[PDB]
């Protein structure tokens, strides 16, 4: 397990970086070989049974992922159920959690796109997951009523 | 290695209304939508 | 970044069958190309020659699709497509449009 002990700038996020050429610590270049101010950039960790807690190997995995605006493949574990139509519930296409009556549409998806938003910035095009067709949603609390 | 060459200036053609590409994955239809980004200068 | 084998590099090509993608440490040529050579016994052009790296070694992503046969033959006169591509590169994702 190698950590890289020096580098002539910070990453940028996201970015691997596996070279080995020798980082020139001091100003004069020393063609690329092992010397005096200028060392190897990789360093291997030190991982004792019996060293101290702040030594340990950790294992760390991070899931990076982006909500709700493309074609989702990965879905939670949640089974699914038959939607009621004509009829306003608390819907949930592929993850979000709103209120409204649904209804059919004709609008042309892309293949590469997944929702439709508004003027308004709010979801007015979806497309049901399992079977592939194109809808629109509208609200059930609608409508002025005076007295 | 090939070597039967002719060197020549570099030329140069104004590119014009090019280098626009779709900014996200969402269905936007009958919107003036604005975006700041890298772009291809028209 | 140096494109001399002491850096990752990625390399896109079609060669005639598929796309492979590769981003790995190659030690490029002065001169890479694809060679398509032409038969006289049939008016067939093939691919025949692939020295675009010196090596390939150390390296993590790979993607090939699946095949395709296009006509690489020579077409005389206007061109009759055009292809735009726009490559980004942007916190860790090479992004390109087609
Ligand atoms: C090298 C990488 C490479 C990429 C990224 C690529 C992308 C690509 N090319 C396509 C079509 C196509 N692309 C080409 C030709 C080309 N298009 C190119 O980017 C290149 C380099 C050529 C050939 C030199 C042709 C002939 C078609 C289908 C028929 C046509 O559009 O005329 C398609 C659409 C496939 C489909 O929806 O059915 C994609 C995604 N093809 C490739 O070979
Ligand atoms: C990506 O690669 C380039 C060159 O391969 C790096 O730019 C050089 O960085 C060194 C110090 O790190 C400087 O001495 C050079 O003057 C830089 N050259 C140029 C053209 O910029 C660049 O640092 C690398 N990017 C990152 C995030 O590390
Ligand atoms: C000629 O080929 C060798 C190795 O293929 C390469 O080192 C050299 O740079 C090339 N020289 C020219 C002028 O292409
Ligand atoms: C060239 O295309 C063939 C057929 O698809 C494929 O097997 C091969 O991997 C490609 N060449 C390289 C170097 O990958
Ligand atoms: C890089 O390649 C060389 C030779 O194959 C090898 O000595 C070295 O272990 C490799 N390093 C990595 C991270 O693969």
């Amino acid at each position: 397990y190698l950590y890289r002990l020096f580098r002539k700038s910070n990453l940028k996020p996201f970015e691997r970086d596996i070279s080995t050429e020798i980082y020139q610590a001091g100003s004069t270049p020393c063609n690329g070989v092992e010397g005096f101010n200028c060392y190897f950039p990789l360093q291997s960790y030190g991982f004792q049974p019996t060293n101290g807690v702040g030594y340990q190997p950790y294992r760390v995995v991070v899931l990076s992922f982006e909500l709700l605006h493309a074609p989702a493949t990965v879905c939670g574990p949640k089974k699914s159920t038959n939607l009621v139509k004509n009829k306003c519930v608390n819907f949930n296409f592929n993850g979000l959690t709103g209120t409204g009556v649904l209804t059919e549409s004709n609008k042309k998806f892309l293949p590469f796109q997944q929702f439709g938003r508004d003027i308004a910035d709010t979801t007015d095009a979806v497309r049901d997951p399992q079977t592939l067709e194109i809808l629109d949603i509208t609200p059930c609390s609608f409508g002025g009523v005076s007295v | 290695n090939l070597t039967t060459r002719t060197q020549l200036p570099p030329a140069y053609t104004n590119s014009f209304t090019r280098g626009v590409y779709y900014p996200d994955k969402v269905f936007r239809s009958s919107v003036l939508h604005s975006t700041q980004d890298l772009f291809l200068p028209f | 970044t140096t494109l001399d084998s002491k850096t990752q590099s990625l390399l896109i090509v079609n060669n005639a069958t598929n796309v492979v993608i590769k981003v790995c440490e190659f030690q490029f040529c002065n001169d890479p190309f694809l060679g398509v050579y032409y038969h006289k016994n049939n008016k067939s052009w093939m691919e025949s020659e692939f020295r675009v790296y010196s090596s390939a070694n150390n390296c993590t992503f790979e993607y090939v699709s699946q095949p395709f046969l296009m006509d690489l033959e020579g077409k005389q006169g206007n061109f009759k497509n055009l292809r735009e591509f726009v490559f980004k590169n942007i916190d860790g994702y090479f992004k390109i449009y087609s």
